[PDB]
């Protein structure tokens, strides 16, 4: 299913290649 | 456009007025105006 978060301090940079 | 799978809906941008022109389901438009209403904020 779909879904949209935040972060406080954590990069979708970095975690875009870790999911 | 990847937000279908690997395409069926549409998606077309506007750079100069903002605009966005989808071609597709109702719950992807919807889904997404959330997503954009979420989106558009700083």
């Amino acid at each position: 299913d779909y879904s949209v978060i935040n972060l406080r301090y954590g990069w979708v940079m970095d975690a875009a290649e870790v999911l | 456009n990847n937000a279908m799978s690997r395409a069926g809906a549409q998606v077309i941008a506007d750079a100069r007025t903002n605009r966005l022109i989808i071609l597709g389901p109702p719950q992807a438009r919807a889904k997404l105006v959330q997503l954009a209403q979420s989106l558009d904020t700083p």
